[PDB]
RNA sequence: GUCUUGGCCAGCCAUGGUGACAACGGGUAACGGAGGGUUAGGGCUCGACCCCGGAGAAGGAGCCUGAGAAACGGCUACUACA
RNA sequence: GGUAAUUCCAGCUCCAAUAGCGUAUAUUAAAGUUGUUGAGGUUAAAAAGCUCGUAGUUGAACCUUGGGCUCGGCCCGUCGGUCCUGGGUCGGGCCUUUCCUGGAGAACCGCAUGCCCUUCACUGGGUGUGUCGGGGAACCAGGACUUUUACCGUGAACAAAUCAGAUCGCUCAAAGAAGGCCUAUGCUCGAAUGUACUAGCAUGGAAUAAUAGAAUAGGACGUGUGGUUCUAUUUUGUUGGUUUCUAGGACCGCCGUAAUGAUUAAUAGGGACAGUCGGGGGCAUCAGUAUUCAAUUGUCAGAGGUGAAAUUCUUGGAUUUAUUGAAGACUAACUACUGCGAAAGCAUUUGCCAAGGAUGUUUUCAUUAAUCAGGAACGAAAGUUAGGGGAUCGAAGACGAUCAGAUACCGUCGUAGUCUUAACCAUAAACUAUGCCGAUUAGGGAUCGGACGGUGUUAUUUUUUGACCCGUUCGGCACCUUACGAUAAAUCAAAAUGUUUGGGCUCCUGGGGGAGUAUGGUCGCAAGGCUGAAACUUAAAGAAAUUG
RNA sequence: UUUUUUUUUUUUUUUUU
């Protein structure tokens, strides 16, 4: 039974990521997924993704540029306060320059870096280095 | 293989691969028209049909159901639709 | 897999990407409910109405040339059945086995299938009343299960 | 790893399960029993005074040949009967049958140390004088 | 009845209340806490004891005076001790 | 430490701390040996025998996005004014289908003046504002319309002492809250600051996680119209005392308004349909040799059995030969790195009864699901109760050998049992020593079931079907090479995707013994099963490989 | 492919350019 399509995504990601392949594909399709997508994308953690719609759950095809060490989601979604941010980033990410750990907040699918700006915080839903 | 293009795969590909486990899953079904022979009536029969179909009003057999593909009575003609 | 043995075997139909009737219909879907309405007053069941819709008179699918399920079709016709179809076939499984289990006491495979078959009845019937289908009162009894069947 | 449970409102189980594995930990489950006030020679305490009913000599353990000097001592807090190693070369002497002597633990944590088998404590003082002060020349042996 | 509310108690009526989200029962070498010790983070352990709250004055019960006590360096009775 | 003691007893010398040092017990770190972060479960301890299933935990995707107009704060540069400039971030309002009553002051539409302008009306006045009027607003105060929870931000409140921490030369320090300056006359700074997890209070945020909404429309909407019923601010006096219109609340009509109201159908799940598939299950039935016994039959001296013998049978014909009969059990060769079943298990034929997976599907329902503490069904052999049966084999037992003994291995007998109906028992090295669900990841060939496409032989055939051949795909039993990986290693396509540590759920383990023991409970006719310690003892036990 | 039981306690190794 899925029960953490986001999970799958990043699984199936970081697998290609390892094989060195340049792309993978990616079911089903979620907000979340997309999202989490366009936040590596801006960071340039990876290249373009295309989503193929259908009448069901879409599928996505993620190309890869080979930029990426890993990708992993947390289970379950913590909530986290702003004086927890420090903790969960270093016990968690590399040097703390590189990485980034993603929440959900009351602003959306967003940094830990943009929360510091944004004074906000929420659940600790995956990361990327 | 390390570089496919995934969106766009080779059609012969495509009537390889299982109906579900494609890009998008397409039926490999169709719809076809029987012609019985003595009368000039066409009926539509689905490509899989798992009831003994009859044509209307010439009570005849136009073809049997055995293992998911209908078997289509000797001596009639067929033209997918 | 299956909910109740290994059986990860995966079948299943592709519904089309058109969500169009095709242009070689030229059926009104006034006709296809009229169709439908027949079929049912006979007595058919939902699932066998799809059959020979699909088999005998080409419709792909009932919700793409009309827009509504048959069973709300059924529904709106008020010819919708007492009790659902997947408790009825359910419920006469049930029943079978039973004659067979008053005849053959030895017969412990047959033990066992029908808890399993009677497994299924209870969490389906306990979906049901949520959603409101069936009375909350409504109770699955042994000695019973010919009288609902008839 | 252990398939622990997971999910965000199953913190009953994560403390039920580890209330229930943590008696298996040797040293939680004889403070959390309190062995020690129920079975111990001692009630818990360092030391526990005694009088010494007789001298006995123990077979050191191989590989060792030597006759460990050794007193059966009664506790007087309790009444329950120990055997108390006297260290120290001819310290056995001082010792004598109905002494009053103070015992302490003999290594670590009631179990036997050495070559010595079955002996978990040791003599400390006798008639109110610490065994090296009377095994050296510093103290006297009450009068008595 | 109480300074007052209250099954606090007396009468009449109804059959309810709690529990697997651990009720009820048992153990504590358990007074509670602010806090002590030791820890990168997460923790473990102790807290009779200089402060705040509670209870007791050999063990129970009852009571007078009094704004204030079920008081004990107050009284009355019983048990033990003397 | 066994007559050369770097370890005992001493002398000398040296080392560590030093007015202190050692010892015993309790606790903490070390301990990723309690693991939420963050352990382990094939072999080192540890996946329940297997399946169903309640509480619990967890649970597919989907509903306002995009663009533009701007305005402001802060940061990153050169401009340094005295000894104004682009980008980034954050925030504010508007467009792009996106609260009234009294407004006390606000304000838009023109303002009483005022402002610039095409040459198109001259001007010296007037702060606070009255009216026409008020799309959007902070102000008070009455009311109406807000899905509700979790979560995060902020704020208020939140004994001292303790802790962190600021200041001051108690001669420094632990401390303490002092002190300092002027010669004086008396003058002055201080005695800070942080800390309130969780629960409670107020407001904002609206992603994430839940829940409702219109489907037998009993749904929404009025400056729409009509009723029933209830209440009462005001006018010529009357909460008392009623007697019209009228202003509010509830319910119900007719008409109109509206795009009138239902998300997919998951390589989730259930159900249906079609041809197959199987040593899946039950009942009855049939056949087959063989074994033992018996009857008849021909022969004569041995036959069994063993390493070698002996017990044993034998001129009453043993063993052997042929024919027949009876009994009970079993189903050989075919039989496989093959099949079915949840597991235990399942192999002659036929008929009946009910069931099952895979396949195919443009059939149906629409989240109905996963795993499961207690709870329940099945569960080899052995064993138990009551009948039937009892051929073979064979615990116990009796002999004959061997041997020092032989209560064993070997041989001849032989009871229970082995077989069956009814009822128990519930344990196996019940093993793949490897829990169930889900996703991904290197190649390859066989094989089983189904389906599809092609080709040529073969049997039938008003050209279909079966066998064989090649290929594709789904689902299985497995296998072969490799390591981008894992492990301590053997080895593993899972034991991989784990110190770059979080997909969901359940169970079990914490050095070796004592011990799966004692006791209590519960189930059983009993044998026993399930649950399940402690005292005490010990420095190893153990796993995988290496050389002998 | 006749059989072949047992072996008293302890004792069995260290450093650098
Ligand atoms: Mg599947
Ligand atoms: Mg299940
Ligand atoms: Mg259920
Ligand atoms: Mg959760
Ligand atoms: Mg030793
Ligand atoms: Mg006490
Ligand atoms: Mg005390
Ligand atoms: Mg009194
Ligand atoms: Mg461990
Ligand atoms: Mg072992
Ligand atoms: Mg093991
Ligand atoms: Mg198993
Ligand atoms: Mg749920
Ligand atoms: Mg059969
Ligand atoms: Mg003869
Ligand atoms: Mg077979
Ligand atoms: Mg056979
Ligand atoms: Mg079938
Ligand atoms: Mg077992
Ligand atoms: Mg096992
Ligand atoms: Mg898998
Ligand atoms: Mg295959
Ligand atoms: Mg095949
Ligand atoms: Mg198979
Ligand atoms: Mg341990
Ligand atoms: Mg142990
Ligand atoms: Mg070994
Ligand atoms: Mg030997
Ligand atoms: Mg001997
Ligand atoms: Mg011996």
């Amino acid at each position: 039974v899925r029960t953490s399509v986001l999970h799958d995504a990043l699984n199936s990601i970081n697998n290609a990521e390892k094989a060195g392949k340049r792309q993978v594909l990616i079911r089903p399709s979620s907000k979340v997924i997309i999202k989490f997508l366009q936040v590596m994308q801006k960071h340039g953690y990876i290249g373009e993704f295309e989503e193929v719609d259908d009448h069901r759950s879409g599928k996505i095809v993620v190309q890869l540029n080979g930029r990426m060490n890993k990708c992993g989601v947390i289970s379950p979604r913590y909530n986290v306060r702003l004086a927890e941010l420090e903790k969960w980033v270093v016990k968690l990410l590399p040097a703390r320059q590189f990485g980034y750990v993603i929440l959900t907040t009351s602003a959306g699918i967003m940094d830990h870096e943009e929360a510091r700006r944004k004074h906000v915080s929420g659940k600790i839903i995956g990361f990327f280095y | 293989v390390l570089a496919v293009d995934l969106l766009n795969p080779s059609p012969a590909s495509e009537a390889r691969k299982h109906k579900l486990k494609t890009l998008v899953p397409a039926p490999r079904s169709f719809f076809m028209d029987v012609k019985c022979p003595g009368c000039f009536t066409i009926t539509t029969v689905f490509s899989h049909a798992q009831t003994v179909v009859i044509c209307q009003g010439c009570t005849t057999v136009l073809c049997q159901p055995t293992g998911g593909k209908a078997r289509l009575t000797e001596g009639c003609s067929f033209r997918r639709k | 897999g299956r909910m109740h043995s290994k059986g990860k075997g995966i079948s299943a139909s592709a519904i089309p990407y058109s969500r169009n009737p095709p242009s070689w219909l030229k059926t009104t879907p006034e006709q296809v409910v009229d169709q439908i309405c027949k079929l049912a007053k006979k007595g058919a069941t939902p699932s066998q109405i799809g059959v020979i819709l699909r088999d005998s008179h080409g419709i792909a699918q009932v919700k793409v040339v009309t827009g509504n399920k048959i069973l709300r079709i059924l529904k709106s016709n008020g010819l919708a059945p007492d009790l659902p179809e997947d408790l009825y076939m359910l419920i006469k499984k049930a029943v079978a086995v039973r004659k067979h289990l008053e005849r053959n006491r030895k017969d412990k495979d047959s033990k066992f299938r029908l808890i399993l078959i009677e497994s299924r009845i209870h969490r389906l019937a306990r979906y049901y009343k949520t959603v409101g289908v069936l009375p909350p009162t409504w109770k699955y009894e042994s000695s019973t299960a010919s009288t609902i069947v008839s | 790893s252990g398939g622990k449970p997971r999910g965000l409102n199953a913190a009953r189980k994560l403390r039920n399960n580890r209330r229930e594995q943590r008696w298996s930990d040797l040293h939680y489950k004889k403070r959390a029993l309190g062995t020690a006030f129920k079975s111990s020679p001692f009630g818990g305490s360092s030391h526990a005074k005694g009088i010494v009913l007789e001298k006995v000599g123990v077979e050191a353990k191989q590989p060792n040949s030597a006759i460990r000097k050794c007193v059966r001592v009664q506790l007087i807090k309790n009444g329950k009967k120990v055997t108390a190693f006297v260290p120290n070369d001819g310290c056995l002497n001082f010792v004598d049958e109905n002494d009053e002597v103070l015992l302490a633990g003999f290594g670590r944590k009631g179990k036997a140390k050495g070559d010595i088998p079955g002996v978990r404590f040791k003599v400390v003082k006798v008639s109110g004088v610490g065994l090296l002060a009377l095994w050296k020349e510093k103290k006297e042996k009450p009068r008595s």
